[PDB]
C-alpha cells in the first residue's frame, strides 16, 4: 500500500492515508535537523538532507545502513530529489546557490547550475521526460525548468511568491506547489500554463505531495497534515493533527517512481554520470572539472588547475571560458590550514595544520591521508622539492629551515641562526637555490641561499615591512613578493636586479601568491578576493572570485612534463647523494648535508 | 613604665614593663587575622578587628576568657579602630567598604558617619577633648582628614608630601598631631589644623606600620624588620629599637591611662545626651544628636524617629537585605537569616511587619521579622518555581505564582487554606501584583505567547491587558493613585508603562534587563537591578532620569520598595473576613467567599464544610 | 563584520546592506530588499512568530506595498 513519509526536524516518520492512524518514527540515528526528503522504492531506501549537519544522508526503511552521501560544500541543502532511473541524486542549496547532482552513493559529484541562481528551494524530477523543475526564492521568486543535465534553463512561471513542496502529477501531466507568501496551493501543466488555484482559504500551507486523486499538504498554523481533491480542492479531511514543524512530505509508492529511459539500461554506457535530456534521450556527464572524452562516454580528470585554501577548506578551481565553479575538496583531515603545496609527481596535496601543528598529506580525493611531520614544532610555511622528493619548511618555534622526505623521515636543518627568523619559503631546485623571508626584529628582509644553507645573501632589506608571501617563475627567472603592511606586490630577477612594483593600489592584505601561465594570481584576506595581473602587462588586472572568507594560501598546479622532469640530475637516485643534491651552474650535481652532518670522502655520503 | 599593646594576627599582645626581661604577654589569643586594637582603660576593655572573621570584638583586661562579638556584619577590612573613652563611643574605619562608622561600646546603635569621597580609610585617631576625630584615607589621591566626631565639618588638612599616609597619633600636651608614612618613609608633625608641617624623622629610615607615643618617645612597628622602634619626639635622635622579634606586629598603642586624659562629658549622665546617640562635637553645645543608620532625626533634634519610613528590601541568592529610603547614605544594606538557598521573589506586610519570600531550590515560602527571629515557614508543599509573590494586606491572604506548575494560588498569610485560582496549559505565570482596592490582581506570564493578564482577586474575570511586542516580561510594579502599571521585558530590553486598563502604553526607557529581575515602585521612584545583578538603579517614573544607589552587590534577585507600618486602601473583606469562614476574595462587583481543596460552600455563600 | 550567510545574533553584527534574519532555527546575515523585490506581508500576527524563513525589511526610502497578489518594495 501507498504510505506517507515526512521529515520533522529530529526525526522522519511514516503514516497511512487514514485519518488519525498510527504515526511511527523511522529508527534513525544522529539526525539533527532533517529537511528535504525523497526515496528509492526499488532499493527500499530513504534520502534526507540535514541543514544542521550540513549533509545529505540515506538508509533503508529498517534504519540500517545509515550513511552520509554528501558532507562537504553544503550550506542549506533545502532541496533534494532522487533520479530513480539513472540512479542519481539531485539537490539544491540556497546558501551556495547551486543545483548539484551525483550518483545515489555520492560519487562523481558535479555542479549543474551555478550562474544566475538566487536561492533554489524545492526540486522535482521527471527522468522519463528528461526535465527537472525547481522553485526559486530570490528577490523575484519563480519556478524554473531545465534538462536534467542543467541545459536549456528557462522560467516556467514568473508571477509567484516563495513556492514550496514542488510536486509533479506524472499521470495527468501537472505541477502542484504551495506559496508561502499568498498562502495557497496552485497547479499548472508541465509548461507553467493553465494556472489554477486549488485552495486559497489556508492559513499556513507548507509541505505538499499528491497521489491518485488527492493532494496532501502540511500547515504550520493548524499543526496538521490535510488532504483534498487534487482538481477540485474540496472533499477536505484532516489526516493528522497536532504535528509541530512538518518540513517535507511525500508519497512512498512504486507508482510514484515508474517510467523508463536510456539511462536505466547499462547506465547509457556512461563512464561516470548518465543524465537524461528531453531532446536526444540522454547525455553522458563527468565529475566536477573533468572533461568528457571524444568518445562521448568516458571522462578525464583536469590536468592543470589552481588550489586556494581557506582556514577550514582547500578548494580547486579551473580556468575555463565557461567559468566553471570552484569546488571544496573532500579532505576529512582538514581543520586549520595555514599553507598548501602540491606534488605533481604522485599527484598529492600537502598542507600545514596550524592548530595540530603538523604537515599532512592526501590526494584531492581525500583518501591516502598521511602525516609527514608531527611533534616543540610549529610549521609556518612549506615548499616541496619535487625532484629530490623533499619538503623544505620553516619553524615558527625554533626559527630554522628544516627539510623532510615525503615519507616522513628527516634530512635535517639547512639554516639556523641566532637572530634569523625564516617564514615564507620557496625552493628553486632547478637552479639550486631557495628563497625565503627573514623577519628579523625591526628589519625584515628577503634572502637567497643554496638548498644546503650556504651562499647566503640578502636580496632586499629596504622597502619592506611585512614580506608575507613569495612566488617564483623558474622559466622567466622572476621572483615575486607581497607585503601586507605596504599593501603592494613587487617583482625582481632571481638575482635581485630589476626590482619593480607590480601593483600598489586597491590592495589591502595580500597573503598568497602563485604564477599560473603568464598570470600572477594573488589573494586578499580582507578584500576576500582572488585577483590576477598579466606579467606581460598586455592585459589588465582581473578579478577572479569575490567573497571568499578566511583566505590562507593559493597555489597553481601545472601538468608535470615527465620527460622534462627526468632531465633533472636529481630526478632518480637523488644524484647519488645521501641527503641534499645541489645543482651546479653547469647542470652538474654535487652532494651536501644538513647542519649536523659533513660530506665524506665519497663526496656522496653524509 | 609604658606598656605597649599591639595586634599580631594570631593574638593581641602587651609588652614592655620598663623595657626588660622580655615579658610579652598574650592578652587575647587564638584569633585568626587581627588588624586593629584599642581600649577603654577605665572599663578595662580591649577591642580588636579580625579581617578573616570580618568582626570587631572586645575583652576584659582581668584574668578572663570573656570575649564578646561587637560588630559581626557589614565589615570587610576594618583596619583602624579608636575608642572614645569620654563620650563612650566606638569609631572604626573600613578600608574596603570605604565607610566610617560609630557605635556604643557594645556594637549597638550603629551609625555610619561618612561614606562619600573615601578611598581606603585606615588609620584613625580621636580627640575627645575637643570634638575632633582624625583619620587617613589613601588611594588615587591620598590625604589626612579632620572632622567632628559627630559627622560635621569634614576638613582635609594634610594633602601633600604624603603617600600611603601612616599611623595617626596625637600629643595632647602639645596640641600637635603626628603621622607617619608606609612609603615615603618619614615621620611628620603638625598643629591640629593643617598647619606647621614639621619633620620629626624625615629621611628614609623609618618604615612604620603603626605609631604611638608616651612622654617624648615615638614608638612604632616595622613589620618588615619584625621590630618595634622609638626615638625623640622632637627630632629623629635616639633611634634604638625596643626588644622585638615579633611575628608580624600590626596596630599598636601605648597602653596607659595617661594616653586617655579624662574630662567633662558634653552630655552629663543626665539626658544621656539624646534618645539614641550623643556624639561629641566642636559645635557650641559640644555634643550632638544621632540616630542609627537609615533613621531620621526629628525637627526638635535629640529625638530619633522610629525606624525607617520607607525601606527597600533585597533578595540575594543566599540572603535578604534591607536598604532604608529615609536617608542619603543608601548603600547601607543590612541583612539577616539562615538556610536561604536560592531566593527569588520578595514582598512585605506593613501591618505585621513580616517579610515574605520565595526560594526555588528549597521550594518553599517563608516569612520573618527582618532583623527578627520572625522566621517561620508558610508553604512547603506542591511548589515548583515561585517566581513571584504578592501580599494582600487587606484580606490578609498571600498570592504567589508558579512557573513549574503554571498556576496562581492564594493562601492566608500563614499558608493555611490553599486554593488554586488560575492554571493555564500554555502560558506560565511569573510576576504578580495586587490592588486589594478595586479588587484586581495583575500578573505577567511567559509562554509561547507572552502576555500581561489581569483578573479580579479570585481569578474570575480574566482580561488579557497586553499581548503584542512582548518577549519575556519580567518585573511588574503598580502606581496606585495614578492608575499606571509599570513593567519590564528581558527579551525586548525596554521598560514600558501603561494605563490601568491597558491603553496609555509606551516605552519609558531602554534597558539591558536580567532574566531574574527586581523591580518595584514607591513614591515617584522606581528601583530595578542591572544586567549584572550587582547594582540597583533609582529612576524617576515622573522625570525618566536614572541613578545608581548601590553597586558591587552580586546575585541580586528581587526587590520590594515598601512603607514600614504604613498601609493604604481597603475593602469589605477587612470586615471580619467578609463573613467568609475561610477564604474571602474581593472583586469589583463584590467579595466572594471560597474554600480550601476538598471543602464545599454552603448556600450561605459564606461557609465551608467537608462533605 | 558579518557577510551574507554569516551567523549573526543582531543586525548590528552584519554588514551595511544586510540585516540579521532567521533561517530555520538560527539567524544569518541577509541582504535588505531593493525596489521591485518581493517583501513579506503577514496576515495573522501569529504567522510572524512562526516564520522561519525571514526576509529583511525594505531599503532606505522603500515601502512594502502591494503590486498593482504579492508585495514589493516601492518608493513612497
Ligand atoms: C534492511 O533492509 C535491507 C534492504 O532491503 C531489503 O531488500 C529490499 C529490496 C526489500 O525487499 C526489503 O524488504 C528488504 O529488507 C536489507 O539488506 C538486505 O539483506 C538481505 C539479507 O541479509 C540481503 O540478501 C540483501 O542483499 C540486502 N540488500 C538488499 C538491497 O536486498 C537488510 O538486511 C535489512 N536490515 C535489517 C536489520 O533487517
Ligand atoms: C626537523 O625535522 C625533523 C623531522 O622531519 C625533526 O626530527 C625529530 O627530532 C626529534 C628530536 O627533537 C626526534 O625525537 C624525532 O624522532 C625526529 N623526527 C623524525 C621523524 O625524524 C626535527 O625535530 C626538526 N627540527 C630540527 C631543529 O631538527
Ligand atoms: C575623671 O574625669 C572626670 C570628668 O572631668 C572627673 O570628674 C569630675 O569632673 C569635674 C569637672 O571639672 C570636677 O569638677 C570634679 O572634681 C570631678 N570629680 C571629682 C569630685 O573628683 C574626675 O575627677 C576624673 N578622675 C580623676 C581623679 O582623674
Ligand atoms: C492562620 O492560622 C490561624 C490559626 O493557626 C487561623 O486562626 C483562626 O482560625 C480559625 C479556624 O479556621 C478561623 O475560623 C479564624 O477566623 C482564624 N482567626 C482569624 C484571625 O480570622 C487564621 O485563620 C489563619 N490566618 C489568619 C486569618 O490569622
Ligand atoms: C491577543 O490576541 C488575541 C487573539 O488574536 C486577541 O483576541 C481577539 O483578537 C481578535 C483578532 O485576532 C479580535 O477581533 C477580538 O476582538 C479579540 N478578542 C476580543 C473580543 O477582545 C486579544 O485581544 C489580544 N490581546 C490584547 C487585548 O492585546
Ligand atoms: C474531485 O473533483 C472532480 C471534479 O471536480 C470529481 O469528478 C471527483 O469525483 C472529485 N473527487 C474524486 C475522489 O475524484
Ligand atoms: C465531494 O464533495 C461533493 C460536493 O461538494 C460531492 O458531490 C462528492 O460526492 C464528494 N466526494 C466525491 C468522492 O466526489
Ligand atoms: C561524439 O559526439 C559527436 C557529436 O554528436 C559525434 O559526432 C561522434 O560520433 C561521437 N563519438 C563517438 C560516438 O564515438
Amino acid at each position: 500500500e501507498a504510505f506517507l513519509l515526512f521529515s520533522r526536524r529530529a526525526d522522519i516518520r511514516r503514516i497511512s492515508l487514514e485519518t488519525n492512524n498510527n504515526n511511527v518514527a523511522i529508527p534513525l540515528t544522529g539526525v539533527k535537523e532533517a529537511s528535504a526528503l525523497d526515496f528509492d522504492v526499488t532499493d527500499n531506501r530513504i534520502y534526507w538532507t540535514d541543514i544542521s549537519l550540513k549533509t545529505i544522508s540515506r538508509a533503508f526503511m529498517n534504519g540500517s545502513a545509515l550513511e552520509h552521501v554528501v558532507e562537504f560544500g553544503l550550506d542549506y541543502p533545502e532541496g533534494m530529489a532522487v533520479d530513480w532511473l539513472g540512479k542519481n541524486l539531485y539537490w539544491a542549496d540556497t546558501g551556495t546557490n547551486r543545483i548539484e547532482v551525483s550518483k545515489l552513493d555520492g560519487q562523481h559529484r558535479q555542479v549543474l547550475v551555478w550562474k544566475d541562481l538566487d536561492s533554489p528551494r524545492a526540486l522535482a524530477l521527471d527522468p522519463a521526460e528528461g526535465f527537472m523543475y525547481w522553485t526559486e526564492w530570490g528577490g523575484k521568486p519563480k519556478i524554473d525548468r531545465a534538462a536534467m543535465d542543467g541545459s536549456e534553463r528557462t522560467t516556467l512561471v514568473p508571477n509567484v511568491g516563495r513556492a514550496n513542496g514542488l510536486t509533479i502529477d506524472y499521470a495527468k501531466r501537472r505541477l502542484y506547489w504551495t506559496d508561502l507568501d499568498t498562502n495557497l496551493i496552485e497547479s499548472s501543466n508541465m509548461l507553467g500554463l493553465n494556472r489554477e488555484v486549488i485552495a486559497d482559504d489556508l492559513p499556513h500551507p507548507f509541505g505538499l505531495t499528491q497521489y491518485q486523486d488527492y493532494i496532501y499538504w502540511t500547515d504550520w498554523s493548524r499543526r496538521s497534515i490535510e488532504r483534498a481533491n487534487k482538481t477540485s480542492g474540496q472533499n477536505r479531511t484532516i489526516i493528522q493533527g497536532h504535528l509541530d514543524y512538518v518540513m517535507d512530505i511525500l508519497v512512498f509508492h512504486s507508482s510514484r517512481q515508474s517510467g523508463w529511459n536510456e539511462c536505466a539500461s547499462s547506465n547509457g554506457h556512461c563512464s561516470h554520470l548518465c543524465l537524461a535530456v528531453p531532446v536526444g534521450g540522454f547525455v553522458c556527464g563527468c565529475p566536477a572539472h573533468y572533461s568528457l572524452n571524444a568518445d562521448n562516454r568516458t571522462c578525464s580528470a583536469p590536468t592543470t588547475f589552481l588550489l586556494f585554501s581557506q582556514k577550514s577548506a582547500i578548494n580547486r578551481m579551473v580556468i575555463d571560458e565557461q567559468q566553471s565553479p570552484d569546488i571544496i575538496l573532500p579532505i576529512h583531515s582538514l581543520r586549520n590550514v595555514r599553507a598548501i603545496d602540491y606534488d605533481p609527481l604522485d599527484k598529492q596535496l600537502y598542507w600545514i595544520d596550524s592548530r595540530q601543528n603538523m604537515i599532512r598529506k592526501a590526494q584531492e580525493d581525500g583518501s591516502q591521508g598521511f602525516t609527514v611531520v608531527v611533534s616543540e614544532i610549529q610549521p609556518y610555511d612549506l615548499s616541496i622539492d619535487i625532484y629530490s622528493r623533499y619538503i623544505y619548511w620553516t619553524c615558527e618555534a625554533t626559527n630554522v629551515i628544516n627539510v623532510t622526505r615525503l615519507d616522513g623521515r628527516s634530512v635535517g636543518v639547512v639554516l639556523k641562526g641566532e637572530q634569523d627568523r625564516p617564514r615564507a619559503i620557496v625552493v628553486n631546485p632547478e637552479k639550486g637555490y631557495m628563497y625565503f623571508t627573514n623577519l628579523q626584529e625591526r628589519s625584515p628582509k628577503i634572502e637567497r641561499a643554496a638548498l644546503d644553507g650556504t651562499e647566503r645573501e640578502v636580496l632586499f632589506f629596504s622597502g619592506l615591512s611585512k614580506p608575507i608571501a613569495l612566488a617564483l617563475d623558474s622559466r622567466l627567472g622572476k621572483l615575486f613578493w607581497a607585503d601586507s603592511d605596504l599593501r603592494r606586490i613587487e617583482s625582481s630577477d632571481l638575482s635581485g636586479a630589476n626590482r619593480i612594483v607590480l601593483e600598489d593600489s586597491n590592495i589591502l592584505q595580500p597573503v598568497g601568491l602563485t604564477v599560473f601561465e603568464n598570470w600572477l594570481y594573488w589573494i586578499d584576506k580582507q578584500q576576500q578576493m582572488i585577483e590576477k595581473i598579466d606579467m606581460t602587462g598586455r592585459e589588465g588586472r582581473t578579478k577572479v572570485q569575490a567573497r571568499i572568507a578566511q583566505l590562507s594560501d593559493i597555489h597553481a598546479v601545472k601538468e608535470l612534463n615527465l620527460q622534462e622532469y627526468r632531465q633533472h640530475p636529481c630526478a632518480q637516485d637523488n644524484g647519488g647523494c645521501s641527503h641534499i643534491c645541489l645543482v651546479k651552474g653547469d647542470g652538474t650535481t654535487r652532494c651536501s648535508c644538513p647542519m649536523h652532518l659533513v660530506l665524506l670522502q665519497d663526496e656522496l655520503s653524509c | 613604665a609604658p606598656l605597649l599593646l599591639y595586634a599580631n594576627r594570631r593574638d593581641l599582645r602587651l609588652v614592655d614593663a620598663t623595657n626588660g626581661k622580655e615579658n610579652a604577654t598574650i592578652v587575647v589569643g587564638g584569633l585568626e587575622d587581627a588588624a586593629a586594637v584599642d581600649f577603654v582603660f577605665s572599663h578595662g576593655l580591649i577591642y580588636w578587628s579580625d579581617v578573616s572573621e570580618e568582626a570587631i570584638k572586645r575583652t576584659e583586661f582581668n584574668k578572663t576568657e570573656s570575649v564578646q562579638n561587637v560588630v559581626v556584619s557589614g565589615l570587610l577590612s576594618p583596619d583602624g579602630l579608636a575608642c572614645d573613652w569620654l563620650g563612650e563611643k566606638l569609631y572604626w574605619t573600613d578600608s574596603e567598604t570605604n565607610r566610617i562608622e560609630v557605635s556604643n561600646l557594645d556594637g549597638s546603635l550603629r551609625k555610619v558617619l561618612f561614606w562619600q569621597e573615601l578611598d581606603q580609610p585606615r588609620a584613625i585617631a580621636l580627640d575627645p577633648s575637643s570634638g575632633f576625630m582624625y583619620w587617613t584615607d589613601w588611594g588615587e589621591v591620598p590625604k589626612i582628614e579632620r572632622a567632628g566626631m559627630d559627622g560635621s565639618s569634614r576638613f582635609i588638612i594634610i594633602n601633600s608630601e604624603i603617600y600611603w599616609p601612616n599611623g595617626l597619633t596625637l600629643d595632647y600636651e602639645e596640641q600637635k598631631l603626628y603621622w607617619a608614612d608606609a612609603k615615603l618613609n618619614f615621620i611628620h608633625k603638625s598643629n591640629l589644623d593643617g598647619t606647621n608641617r614639621q619633620a620629626v624623622v624625615k629621611g628614609s629610615l623609618p618604615h612604620p606600620f603603626a605609631l604611638t607615643l608616651f612622654e617624648d618617645i615615638l614608638y612604632w612597628t616595622d613589620w618588615s624588620t619584625h621590630s618595634i622602634l622609638a626615638c625623640n619626639k622632637y627630632t629623629g635622635e635616639g633611634l634604638r629599637e625596643i626588644h622585638s622579634d615579633i611575628f608580624s606586629p600590626m596596630d599598636i598603642h601605648a597602653f596607659s591611662q595617661q594616653r586617655q586624659p579624662n574630662a567633662t562629658n558634653p552630655c552629663g549622665i543626665d539626658n544621656g545626651g539624646c534618645s539614641h546617640l550623643c556624639l561629641m562635637s566642636p559645635v557650641k553645645p559640644f555634643y550632638q544628636c544621632a540616630c542609627p543608620t537609615g533613621v531620621k532625626l526629628l525637627e526638635n533634634g535629640k529625638t530619633c524617629k522610629d525606624g525607617a519610613t520607607e525601606l527597600l528590601l533585597l533578595a540575594r541568592r543566599t540572603d535578604l537585605r534591607r536598604i532604608s529610603l529615609d536617608t542619603p547614605d543608601f548603600t547601607d544594606i543590612v541583612l539577616q537569616l539562615e538556610d536561604i538557598r536560592h531566593a527569588i521573589a520578595i514582598d512585605y506586610d506593613p501591618v505585621e511587619g513580616y517579610i515574605y519570600w520565595t526560594d526555588d531550590e528549597v521550594r518553599a515560602i517563608r516569612r520573618s521579622f527582618i532583623d527578627g527571629s520572625g522566621s517561620q515557614f508558610v508553604v512547603t508543599a506542591q511548589i515548583a518555581h515561585p517566581d513571584g509573590i504578592a501580599v494582600d494586606w487587606v484580606a490578609r491572604n498571600l498570592y504567589w505564582t508558579d512557573t513549574g506548575t503554571d498556576r496562581i494560588e492564594v493562601t492566608r498569610l500563614n499558608g493555611t487554606m490553599r486554593k488554586i485560582l488560575i492554571s493555564e496549559d500554555l502560558e506560565e505565570p511569573r510576576a504578580i501584583v495586587l490592588d486589594p482596592m478595586v479588587g484586581y490582581m495583575y500578573w505577567t506570564d511567559w509562554g509561547e505567547i507572552p502576555k500581561i493578564e489581569r483578573a479580579a482577586l479570585d481569578g474570575s474575570d480574566r482580561v488579557v491587558l497586553v499581548n503584542t511586542s512582548l518577549g519575556w516580561p519580567n518585573g511588574l510594579a503598580l502606581d496606585y493613585d495614578e492608575g499606571k502599571i509599570y513593567w519590564g521585558d528581558a527579551k525586548t530590553d525596554k521598560i514600558e508603562v501603561m494605563n490601568t486598563d491597558g491603553t496609555g502604553r509606551r516605552v519609558l526607557v531602554e534597558d539591558k534587563i536580567p532574566h531574574i529581575f527586581g523591580f518595584t515602585l514607591l513614591g515617584d521612584y522606581v528601583y530595578w537591578t542591572d544586567w549584572q545583578r550587582r547594582s540597583i538603579e533609582r529612576v524617576h517614573k515622573r522625570s525618566a532620569e536614572r541613578e545608581v544607589i548601590i553597586d558591587q552587590l552580586p546575585d541580586l534577585m528581587g526587590l520590594k520598595a515598601t512603607n514600614v507600618h504604613r498601609v493604604i486602601g481597603s475593602n469589605p473583606c477587612a470586615e471580619e473576613n467578609g463573613g467568609c469562614s475561610h477564604l474571602c476574595l474581593y472583586r469589583p462587583q463584590g467579595l466572594r467567599c471560597a474554600c480550601p481543596i476538598g471543602f464545599e460552600l454552603i448556600s450561605d455563600m459564606k461557609t465551608c464544610i467537608v462533605p | 563584520k558579518g557577510q551574507e550567510g554569516s551567523v549573526c545574533l543582531r543586525s548590528s553584527d552584519c554588514a551595511s546592506g544586510l540585516c540579521c534574519a532567521r533561517h530555520f532555527w538560527s539567524k544569518i546575515c541577509k541582504p535588505v530588499l531593493k525596489e521591485g523585490q518581493v517583501c513579506t506581508k503577514h496576515r495573522r500576527k501569529g504567522s510572524h512568530g512562526l516564520e522561519i524563513f525571514q526576509r529583511c525589511y525594505c531599503g532606505e526610502g522603500l515601502s512594502c506595498r502591494i503590486q498593482k497578489r504579492l508585495h514589493t518594495c516601492q518608493r513612497h
